[PDB]
RNA sequence: CGUCAAAGCACUUUGCAAAAGCUAACGUAUCUGUUUCUUGCCUUUUACCAGAAACAGCCGUUUGUAAGGUGUGCUAAUUUGACUGUAUAGUUUUUGUAAUCU
C-alpha cells in the first residue's frame, strides 16, 4: 500500500490522479478522527461511504471514460487503492450501484437475508424506507 | 520382577520385510513356473563383488521393471532383496537372498 | 542435455527418437529427470540379460 | 498460497552463490562416522560419552553387586591384554564389544566416498582432467 | 510386434511350420528374425504328398512361411504394450 | 578392482565358473569425477585389464576372458537405470537407422 | 533440488550444520560447551520422534472467521503490533479493575506497582496468580519488540541498530522481562539462546571485526522463542480460561 | 527399416539351395544381401531327373530362395 | 398383509427435500433423490438398508427412472443434464446434454428410449447411447410432466397452458389435446395396460383420462378433490396401482390420498411433516410409497 | 485400426489364401495382420485337427469373423426404523397459516 | 508431437473425511502438559532438576471430496487420462505369377 521515494515508480497515468487520491486519504483520516453522534455501529458508516466513493472513482476512470491504461488499473487494484471484489460486483447485472459488500452477504444477517437497501423501492412500503444500518445506504437497487 | 507382565501382551516378532500377499508382476506366474519346469530358458547365477559396488542395485533395476507396484523410496535406494531389519539398519547386505 | 537445463534442445532431440514427455516432466529434479530420460531412451536392460 | 516453487538453473546457481556462507561443504556423510544420531543413541544407552558429544543420564542404574560374584569370567587371569578397548569400539560394534547391549542403535556402516571437487575458475571446461587425479598407468599386469 | 515376439519366444523349442509349397517341417527352432527367417535343426520334412524326408540344418526364408505351430505352454507369454518409437515389446517403466 | 573382487575372481576361476563383468556406476565418470570422454575410456579399459590380470593369475586359458568385444562386459549405471553392452548400442543404432 | 514446498520461515534453522559437525579447534571453553549442549538438545529431539498421528484439519482462526463477530483486513505489521500491545494492556487493566484493585498501577511497560502502601488485607487480595503474571510478562516482551520496530520506523534508529537490538532482546529475555519467575521451565529456552549467542558471536567476530555491539543475526534466537510459544499457548489458554 | 540376415556361419561352406519351381542348386556361399540375394561359386545344378550339370558361379535373387541347407554333421 | 417386517416403516436419510422415489419394476428395490444431489438405493425386504449412493450429479434430482433391466438408472438433474447411472457398479455411464433449463420430468420406454421436458419450453427424445436428442418438440410455455405409452408412439406432455397434448413421434400431427385442466399440470402417469392417463394439476383437481384412439367425447372419466397444492408450486406426483384399480396422489397438506378409481376416497392417511412430493405403489404387493419434503419417506401396507 | 483391437480374446474363424479355415481364440495381432490363435482347429476340405498355438502369416489371411462373445458400489448413509403416522389436528397448506 | 475420450479451465475461500503394511522424513522442523517410576536440590507446598514408560495437547504439512469467489471461455480455452501411433506399388507381408484344367 504505502509507497516510498525509492519504490518502483507507478505507471505513467498515476501522477494525473495522484492528488485526488491523496484527498481521499485526507477525508479518510478526518472520518477516523471525528467522533460521536451515533450508536456503536452508526459512527462507522462514513468509512464505507468513502471507500465506495474511491473505488467507484477508479472504476469510473477505467470502464466508462477510459482515462487510464489497463496496466495502471491493475496496479491500482493490486495496491488496494480499489476494492477488487466490489468492482467485480459492479460489473455484473443487478449490482451496478452496490453500496458495500456487507449488505449483500447473508451470513451477517439475523434471518439469512440481504440488507434492506437491496430491495427495490417499488416493492417497499413508505414507512420502511430508511437508511441502512451497515453503511447508511439509501437504496442500492439498480432500478432506483 | 515388576517388569514381568501378568497378562503377556500380544507380540509378533517380525524380522524381515515379507509381503502378506504376492504382488502383481508384469508376467503371469504360471508362465514363470512353465519356464522353470519345462524349458531350458532358466539361468542360475550369483551377483558378487566388493562392498557397495552396486550388486543389489543391479537386481533392483530388473525388479523395477518386472514389478510395476514397487516405487523408489524417499531418501535411499530400494535395496530390494535385503529383507532384514539389521541389513536395512546397516544399509548393507549381510545375507545371500535368492 | 538432461542436466544443463536445455528444455527445447532436449525436447527436439527426444522428438527425433519418438520419446515424448509431458511438459511438467522437463520441470523435474535433475536426478529423476535423468532416470526418466534413461528409462525412455534405454529400455529394459536387455544387454545384461 | 506459496505451496510449491520452481526455480531455473541460473536462479538456483545464483542463490547458492549468494548464501555460500551458511551451508556445509561435506557432500560425503562419512565425516559423521561416530558422531551421527545413531551413535549418539548408542552412547546414551551405554552411558559412554564421545568426548565431543552430549552426555546424558545412565538409563540403566542396575549394576549393583547383586550377584556378589566376579563370575570368574572377566578376570584378568585368563585374558590376553593387547590393546585397551576404547569406547569408540563399544559404539562402532555395540553388540560385540560389550555385553548387556540393550537399547543400542545401529548406524550406517559406510557410504561411497564422493570424488567431486568444485571447479576453481569458470574459464576451464566442465570436463577437464584434474591434476590431483593419479595418471592411468598400470604397466604391471600379465594378461592373456 | 507381438507375433514376432512370440516367434522369438519359440526359440529352442520344436515348432512345426509349413511353407508355401505345403510341406511341413518338424524340428528345433534355433534362430528367428524380424523378417521371420528361421533356422531349424533335426528336421523331419513331410512333403505335400506325405513322403517323409529328413534334414539337419536349414535356413528357411521368412517370405515363404504360411503358419507355425508353437508349443502350447507359450499361451501364457506376456503381451507387453509397445510405444510408438519402440521396435521390441518389452516391459516399460518410463512415460510410455 | 578391490580385495574382495580379487578374491571372488580367484575363487570363481578356481571352480571353473564363467564370469560376466558389469562395470557399474558409469554415471560417476560423467557427473562426479568429470573425466573427458577419452580419459573415461582409458579408465574403463584399465579396470577391464585389471580384472583380466586377476583371472590370468589363476588360469591363462582363453576361455576365461572378459572383454566387451566378446559380449562379456556390461557398462551399467544402476542408479540412473541403464545397463548396455556393445551389442545393445549397435542394435539401438540399427533399429533407428536401418539395415 | 530446483523444486520444493516452501517451508515456513521459522522451520529453516540456517546454522544447524554448524553444531551438527565437530567443533572448530582452539575455541574457548564456553563455546565448546555451547556446541555440545545444542547437539544434546537435537539428539533428544530426534530420539523421541513420533510418527505424526492422523487427524482432520482444524484451526482456530478459520473457525473464528466463520462467525459474524470477526472481520478481516490487511494492515501494516507495526500497526498490528501496536494494536495487540494496546489490547493486551486494556484486557489486563480491565481485569485489575473488576476486582477492586484500583490502587494497583499497570504502567504501559506492564509493571504492576501499587500506588500506595497496602495493608495486609489489600496485600492478600491484590495477590495475582502465575497465569496473570506470565501473560503480563509475555505482553512485556511483545511490547519490547514492537517498540524496537517503532523506534526504527520513526527514524530514531537505522536498520543495523534495529537488527542488533532485536538480537539483544531475544538473547536477554532473562534480564529484560523476568518471565522465568512464573514458569521456570523457560530456562531451557534462555540457555538455548545463550548457546546460539556463543556460536554466532564466535563465527561473527573473526578477523577485522572485533568485540562490541553489532551482531544482528537474530533468526535462531527468534525461532527458539517461537517454538517456546507453540507449547506455552495451550497451557496459558487453559489457565486464563 | 530393413535388416541384415544372419548368415555369417554359412559363409564358405558347402550349401544346398532350393529355388521356386522345384529347382535345386549346390554351391559354397560367398555373399548375401539385405534381400537375401546370395552368391555361389563352383555350384552344381540338379534337374528333376537328377543328372548333375555343373552350373558355375551363380547369383540367385533372394525372392526365389525357399530354403538354404547345409549337410555337415 | 405383506412381507414387510413392520406394517409401517419410516425411512430416514438425505440432507434436504426428497423429490422422487420410485419402485423397481421387479419390486425388490427402490431409489430416492432430492435436493441433496444424491440418489439412494434401498432394500424393500430384509434389513432395508443402503447398499449404494449415486454421487456425481451437479444438481437436484428432479426426477429419476428405473430401467426394465433394473440395472441402470436414469436421473433428471436441475443442472440441465440427464445422467445414466449403472446401479450395480455406481458409475457414470453417459450424460445426455442438450436442454436449456431445468429438466422437470423423465420417462423410459419398454423397448431404450428416454423423454424429458424442461423450462426451455422443449421436449426431447433420447436414445440410451446416442448422447443426443433424436427428436425435439418446441412449445410456447415451459413443460412440467411427461408419460410415454409402452406401445411406443404417443407421448403426453403437460405444462403451463393446462391442456395435455398428445404427440405422435412419427406422424408429427398434434391435433388432439386432452382439455379439461385449468392450471399447471404437476404430474402424469400411464396405466399398466396403457389405456388410461392419470393427471394432477395445481387447480387442486386430480383427473383421469383414457388413452384410446377412439372416444365417445368427454374423455374425462372422473375427477377427484381433496388433494390440494400449496404455495410452493411443488410438482406433486400421481401413481398407478399394480392392478390399476387404485389411484394415488400426494398433497401439500401432508396427507397421502388413495382412491378406488371409481370416485370414492379410500385412504387419506396422514403422517408427513411437509409437502408430499411423490407417491408410488409396489408392483407385487399392496405397499404404498410416500415422498415428502421433510427429508423422510414412508413404506406402506 | 481401433476396431482391430476389439477382436482380442474372441473366437475367430479365418479363411485363408490356401482355402482352409482356422478357428481359435485371438491372442494378439500385428500391423501386417499376423494373427496369433490359441487352441486352433483346422477346417480342411470338413475334417477336424487339433493344432494348438498357431501364428498366421499376414499374406495367408483372406478374411476373418467372430463366433463368440469375449469370455469372462460402497455404502449409504440412510437408516430405517419402524414408526407410526401421527395425525395432526390441522388442515391447511404448509405455506398458508 | 499425433489420434480418441470427458472435464470448462487457471487462481482462490470454507466445510467434511482420511493419511506407515512391504522398516519408515505426514514435519530434512520442533515445543508443552498429565499419570506411574527412578533421580537432583532440598525445612513445607507451588515452581523446580533429568532420565524412562504409557498417554495426551498445541504450532504446522499432504491428499481426496463438496459447495462457492475472482479472471477469463463456451461463436473455445485449458487440463486430466487412455492409445497395438507414421511413411512406403520397385524381392521379407497390403496395389497380386496370374488365369488356364484337375
Ligand atoms: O554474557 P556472555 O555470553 O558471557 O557475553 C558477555 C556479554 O554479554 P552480557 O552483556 O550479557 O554480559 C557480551 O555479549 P552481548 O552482551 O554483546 O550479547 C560480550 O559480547 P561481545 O564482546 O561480543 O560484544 C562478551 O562476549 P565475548 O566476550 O565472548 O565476545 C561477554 O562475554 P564475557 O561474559 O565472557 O565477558
Ligand atoms: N552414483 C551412483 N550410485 C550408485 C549406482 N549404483 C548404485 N549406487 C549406490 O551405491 C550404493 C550401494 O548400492 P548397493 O545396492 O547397496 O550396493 P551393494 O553391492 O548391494 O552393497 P553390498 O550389498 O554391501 O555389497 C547405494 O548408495 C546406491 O545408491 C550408480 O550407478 N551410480
Ligand atoms: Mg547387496
Ligand atoms: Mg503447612
Ligand atoms: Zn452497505
Ligand atoms: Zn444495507
Ligand atoms: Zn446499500
Amino acid at each position: 500500500r504505502l509507497r516510498t521515494s525509492r519504490t518502483k515508480r507507478p505507471p505513467d497515468g498515476f501522477d494525473e490522479i495522484e492528488p485526488t487520491l491523496i484527498e481521499f486519504q485526507d477525508r479518510m483520516r478526518q472520518i477516523e478522527n471525528t467522533m460521536g453522534k451515533g450508536t456503536k455501529t452508526e459512527m462507522l458508516a462514513p468509512i464505507f461511504q468513502l471507500h465506495h466513493q474511491r473505488s467507484r472513482y477508479i472504476y469510473d476512470l477505467y470502464y466508462k471514460r477510459e482515462a487510464i491504461s489497463t496496466e495502471l488499473y491493475n496496479w491500482l487494484l493490486k495496491q488496494n487503492y480499489a476494492d477488487g471484489n466490489l468492482i467485480a460486483k459492479w460489473k455484473k447485472p443487478g449490482y451496478e450501484k452496490l453500496c458495500c459488500l456487507r449488505c449483500i452477504q447473508t451470513a451477517e444477517s439475523k434471518f439469512g437475508s440481504t440488507c434492506i437497501c437491496r430491495v427495490p423501492k417499488s416493492k417497499l412500503d413508505k414507512d420502511q424506507r430508511v437508511r441502512c444500518t451497515h453503511c447508511g445506504c439509501n437504496g442500492c437497487a439498480s432500478c432506483d | 520382577p515388576l517388569s514381568q507382565p501378568i497378562i503377556e501382551p500380544i507380540r509378533h516378532k517380525r524380522i524381515a520385510i515379507e509381503t502378506t500377499n504376492v504382488p502383481d508382476t508384469v508376467y503371469k506366474k504360471e508362465f514363470l513356473f512353465g519356464l522353470l519346469t519345462g524349458t531350458d530358458d532358466v539361468r542360475s547365477f550369483i551377483v558378487a563383488g566388493h562392498l557397495h559396488h552396486g550388486k543389489s542395485a543391479l537386481l533392483d533395476l530388473l525388479v523395477y521393471y518386472t514389478h510395476p507396484d514397487t516405487k523408489p523410496p524417499k531418501r535411499r535406494s530400494l535395496r530390494y532383496t535385503d529383507t532384514h531389519y539389521l541389513e536395512r539398519e546397516r544399509v548393507m547386505s549381510i545375507k545371500s537372498t535368492p | 542435455l538432461t542436466i544443463s537445463d536445455e528444455a527445447e534442445k532436449l525436447k527436439k532431440h527426444l522428438s527425433s527418437f519418438q520419446i515424448y514427455l509431458k511438459p511438467k516432466d522437463y520441470l523435474l529434479d535433475p536426478k529423476p529427470l535423468l532416470q526418466l530420460i534413461c528409462a525412455s531412451f534405454f529400455g529394459f536392460p536387455v544387454g545384461f540379460v | 498460497t506459496y505451496r510449491r516453487w520452481k526455480l531455473n538453473l541460473p536462479q538456483m546457481a545464483n542463490l547458492h552463490r549468494l548464501g555460500y556462507q551458511l551451508l556445509s561443504d561435506l557432500r560425503d556423510d562419512n565425516y559423521f562416522y561416530l558422531f551421527n544420531d545413531n551413535s549418539f543413541f548408542t552412547a546414551k544407552a551405554l552411558n559412554v560419552a564421545i568426548p565431543g558429544g552430549p552426555k546424558f543420564e545412565p538409563l540403566y542404574k542396575d549394576e549393583a553387586p547383586e550377584m556378589e560374584d566376579w563370575n570368574e569370567f572377566n578376570d584378568i587371569y585368563k585374558l590376553i591384554i593387547r590393546h585397551p578397548i576404547k569406547t569408540e569400539y563399544r559404539i562402532a560394534f555395540p553388540y560385540l564389544y560389550n555385553s548387556r547391549a540393550r537399547s543400542v542403535a545401529l548406524s550406517e556402516y559406510h557410504q561411497p566416498s564422493n570424488v567431486f571437487v568444485p571447479p576453481e575458475d569458470p574459464d576451464l571446461p566442465a570436463f577437464f582432467w584434474d591434476p590431483i587425479i593419479n595418471p592411468i598407468t598400470s604397466r604391471q599386469l600379465t594378461l592373456h | 510386434s507381438l507375433c514376432i515376439k512370440l516367434l522369438h519366444e519359440t526359440q529352442g523349442h520344436i515348432v512345426t511350420m509349413e511353407l508355401e509349397n505345403g510341406s511341413t517341417y518338424r524340428g528345433k527352432l534355433i534362430e528367428a528374425e524380424d523378417n521371420m527367417n528361421c533356422q531349424m535343426r533335426d528336421i523331419s520334412v513331410t512333403a505335400r504328398d506325405g513322403r517323409v524326408s529328413h534334414l539337419d540344418q536349414v535356413y528357411i526364408r521368412g517370405s515363404h512361411i504360411r503358419f507355425l505351430i508353437v508349443p502350447d505352454m507359450l499361451r501364457n507369454a506376456p503381451m507387453f504394450k509397445v510405444g510408438p518409437g519402440r521396435s521390441v515389446p518389452l516391459p516399460t517403466r518410463g512415460r510410455r | 578392482v578391490m580385495i574382495n573382487t580379487t578374491r571372488i575372481i580367484k575363487h570363481a576361476i578356481l571352480h571353473d565358473m564363467p564370469i560376466v563383468l558389469v562395470l557399474n556406476k558409469v554415471d560417476r565418470l560423467i557427473l562426479e569425477l568429470r573425466l573427458p570422454p577419452n580419459d573415461a575410456y582409458h579408465k574403463l579399459r584399465h579396470v577391464i585389464d585389471e580384472v583380466n590380470d586377476n583371472i590370468c593369475q589363476i588360469s591363462k586359458d582363453l576361455k576365461y576372458r572378459v572383454s566387451p568385444e566378446l559380449g562379456n562386459v556390461c557398462f551399467a549405471s544402476c542408479d540412473l537405470g541403464y545397463c548396455f553392452t556393445l551389442s545393445s548400442f549397435a542394435k539401438l543404432y540399427i533399429d533407428r537407422h536401418g539395415g | 533440488k530446483r523444486s520444493g514446498a516452501t517451508k515456513r520461515a521459522q522451520d529453516v534453522p540456517l546454522i544447524k550444520h554448524w553444531y551438527l559437525e565437530h567443533c572448530p579447534p582452539n575455541q574457548p571453553v564456553k563455546v565448546r560447551v555451547s556446541y555440545q549442549k545444542l547437539l544434546k538438545s537435537h539428539v533428544m529431539n530426534k530420539l523421541h520422534m513420533a510418527h505424526p498421528k492422523s487427524h482432520t484439519n482444524r484451526s482456530l482462526l478459520r473457525q473464528l472467521k466463520n462467525t459474524k463477530f470477526f472481520q478481516s483486513t490487511s494492515i501494516d505489521w507495526v500497526e498490528a503490533g501496536l494494536q495487540v500491545c494496546r489490547q493486551g494492556y486494556n484486557m489486563l487493566q480491565l481485569l485489575i479493575h473488576r476486582k477492586g484493585l484500583t490502587y494497583l498501577h499497570l504502567d504501559y511497560n506492564c509493571n504492576l506497582k501499587p500506588t500506595k502502601t497496602l495493608t495486609t488485607k489489600e496485600r492478600k487480595k491484590s495477590r495475582f496468580g502465575n497465569a496473570f503474571h506470565l501473560m503480563r510478562e509475555i505482553l512485556r516482551l511483545t511490547k519490547l519488540i514492537v517498540d524496537s520496530h517503532v523506534q526504527y520506523r520513526l527514524g530514531n534508529i537505522d536498520a543495523y541498530q534495529l537488527a542488533d537490538g532485536l538480537h539483544y532482546i531475544f538473547n536477554h529475555v532473562g534480564q529484560l522481562t523476568g518471565m522465568y519467575r512464573y514458569k521456570y521451565r523457560l530456562m531451557r529456552q534462555i540457555r538455548a539462546c545463550k548457546d546460539f549467542k556463543h556460536l554466532i558471536y564466535y563465527r561473527f567476530n573473526t578477523g577485522p571485526v572485533g568485540k562490541g555491539p553489532g551482531c544482528g543475526f537474530w533468526a535462531p534466537s527468534w525461532r527458539v522463542w517461537l517454538f517456546f510459544l507453540r507449547g506455552i499457548v495451550p497451557l496459558l489458554e487453559r489457565w486464563l480460561g | 527399416k530393413a535388416g541384415a540376415p544372419d548368415l555369417k556361419k554359412y559363409l564358405d561352406r558347402q550349401v544346398f539351395v532350393q529355388l521356386n519351381g522345384s529347382r535345386k542348386v549346390y554351391g559354397v556361399l560367398r555373399g548375401y544381401d539385405i534381400f537375401l540375394n546370395i552368391v555361389l561359386e563352383d555350384s552344381i545344378e540338379e534337374k528333376v531327373d537328377g543328372e548333375k550339370v555343373k552350373i558355375g558361379s551363380v547369383a540367385i535373387r533372394g525372392n526365389s530362395v525357399i530354403m538354404i541347407e547345409t549337410l555337415d554333421k | 398383509t405383506s412381507d414387510l417386517n413392520v406394517p409401517n416403516l419410516q425411512m430416514f436419510g438425505h440432507t434436504a427435500e426428497v423429490l422422487v422415489a420410485r419402485f423397481d419394476p421387479s419390486g425388490s428395490y427402490f431409489a430416492s433423490g432430492g435436493m441433496d444431489r444424491q440418489i439412494l438405493l434401498w432394500n424393500v425386504f430384509g434389513d432395508v438398508k443402503n447398499y449404494g449412493v449415486l454421487n456425481g450429479c451437479k444438481g437436484a434430482i428432479t426426477d429419476l427412472q428405473w430401467s426394465r433391466d433394473s440395472r441402470v438408472v436414469y436421473c433428471s438433474s436441475s443442472d440441465t443434464h440427464l445422467m445414466s447411472w449403472d446401479a450395480v457398479s455406481g458409475q457414470k455411464i453417459r450424460k445426455h446434454k442438450g436442454h436449456a433449463g431445468v429438466v422437470n420430468a423423465l420417462d423410459v420406454l419398454k423397448v431404450e428410449l428416454l423423454t424429458s421436458v424442461s423450462d426451455d419450453c422443449t421436449m426431447k427424445v433420447w436414445d440410451s447411447r446416442s448422447k443426443d436428442c433424436i427428436k425435439t418438440i418446441e412449445e410456447k410455455y415451459p413443460l412440467t410432466a411427461v408419460a410415454i405409452a409402452q406401445q411406443g408412439t404417443q407421448v403426453f406432455i403437460g405444462g403451463i397452458d393446462g391442456a395435455i397434448k398428445i404427440w405422435d413421434l412419427r406422424n408429427n400431427h398434434c391435433s388432439h389435446v386432452l382439455k379439461g385442466h385449468k392450471d399447471i399440470i404437476t404430474s402424469l402417469a400411464i396405466s399398466k395396460d396403457g389405456s388410461s392417463l392419470l393427471s394432477n394439476s395445481m387447480d387442486n383437481t386430480v383427473r383421469i383420462f383414457d388413452v384410446k384412439p377412439f372416444a365417445s367425447a368427454q374423455r374425462q372419466l372422473q375427477i377427484f378433490e381433496g388433494a390440494i397444492h400449496g404455495q410452493e408450486h411443488n410438482l406433486l406426483g400421481v401413481a398407478w396401482s399394480r392392478n390399476s384399480r387404485f389411484v394415488g396422489a400426494g398433497s401439500s397438506d401432508k396427507n397421502v390420498y388413495v382412491w378406488s378409481a371409481t370416485g370414492d376416497l379410500r385412504y387419506v392417511l396422514p403422517g408427513h411433516e411437509g409437502s408430499v412430493n411423490h407417491v408410488d405403489f409396489h408392483p407385487h404387493q399392496d405397499i404404498i410409497l410416500s415422498c415428502s419434503s421433510d427429508r423422510t419417506i414412508f413404506l406402506g401396507e | 485400426t481401433t476396431k482391430m483391437v476389439s477382436l482380442l480374446n474372441h473366437s475367430l474363424n479365418v479363411t485363408t489364401k490356401d482355402g482352409r479355415t482356422f478357428v481359435g481364440q485371438l491372442l494378439a495381432f500385428d500391423g501386417f495382420m499376423n494373427l496369433v490363435l490359441s487352441d486352433c482347429q483346422e477346417y480342411r476340405h470338413e475334417e477336424k485337427r487339433m493344432l494348438g498355438l498357431v501364428i498366421l502369416r499376414g499374406e495367408f489371411i483372406v478374411s476373418l469373423s467372430v463366433q463368440g462373445p469375449p469370455p469372462m458400489l460402497l455404502s449409504g448413509p440412510g437408516v430405517a426404523r419402524p414408526a407410526g403416522r401421527g395425525i395432526p389436528l390441522g388442515q391447511a397448506p404448509v405455506g398458508l397459516a
